[PDB]
């Protein structure tokens, strides 16, 4: 889940 | 009173309004940009799409769950995201609900008749399980301090495998269920059954979003989906 892993690692 | 844990859950909680404002100045701008030219089940998944960043957000920045590992809140997430969705719809209704009508994260109120004659019979028939939810809820006198423990028990799920940190998740999952069971207590003495009452409709929430994720994903591969957002990754997964 390349989006979920995005959401939770963006700054 | 109000045991310390459960403070510490509701300094997690975003300002609704802000979220809801956010929404939806977001899907203001989608129509905006589209034509007169070129659905409202579409237009419940743009909703539920970033109702769903919202939850993500919050869990992200919530206690406990930041300290876990990306691989762990990825886990956790991919297997609660749908029954958060759900309690929060139904908590919604519960604060705004007004009978025959649907409170959308929006804000918006929507006529159920307008909602059922197009939702179809499979998501009508969820709907009505949830509203079955809202009126147990809502004679029960749910309220917020309770949605933020079954918010936290949903998150921290015992059913999430392969966790490099399920001690974590075990000690969450009881020190918030201590809590509740505390909190219910001092605040709705008389209500011996109120603990009892919160805790039967988890399952009952789970049913109904796995149930709504299988639907879902049915109209995906039928082609009735807005296609690649974060909704249909999350039913990938
Ligand atoms: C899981 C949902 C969903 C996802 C994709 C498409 C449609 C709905 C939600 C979850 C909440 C969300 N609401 S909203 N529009 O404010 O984002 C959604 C709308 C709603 C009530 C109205 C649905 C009628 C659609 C024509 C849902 C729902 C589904 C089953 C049982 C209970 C509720």
């Amino acid at each position: 889940n390349a989006l979920l892993r995005y959401l939770l690692d963006k700054d | 009173s109000i045991p310390h844990l459960i403070l510490e859950l509701l300094k997690c909680e975003p300002d609704e309004p802000q979220v809801q404002a956010k929404i939806m100045a977001y899907l203001q701008q989608e129509q905006a940009n589209r034509s007169k030219h070129e659905s409202t089940f579409g237009l419940m998944c743009k909703m539920a799409d970033q109702t769903l960043f919202s939850i993500v957000e919050w869990a992200r920045s919530s206690i406990f769950f930041r300290e876990l590992k990306v691989d762990d809140q990825m886990k956790l997430l991919q297997n609660c995201w749908s029954e958060l969705l759900i309690l929060d719809h139904i908590y919604r209704q519960v604060v705004h609900g007004k009978e025959g009508s649907i409170f959308l994260v929006t804000g918006q109120q929507v006529d159920y008749s307008i909602i059922a004659s197009q939702a179809g019979a499979t998501l009508n028939n969820l709907m009505s399980h949830a509203q079955e939810l809202v009126a147990k809820l809502r004679s029960l006198q749910f309220d917020q301090r309770e949605f933020v423990c079954l918010k936290f028990l949903v998150l921290f799920s015992l059913d999430v495998k392969n966790l490099e940190n399920f001690q974590l998740v075990e000690g969450v999952q009881e020190q918030v269920n201590a809590a509740l069971l505390d909190y219910t207590m001092c605040n709705y003495p008389q209500q011996t059954e109120k603990f009892g009452q919160l805790l039967l409709r988890l399952p009952e929430i789970r049913a109904i979003s796995m149930q709504a994720e299988e639907y879902l994903y049915y109209k995906h591969l039928n082609g009735d989906v807005p296609y690649n957002n974060l909704l249909i990754e999350m039913l990938h997964a």
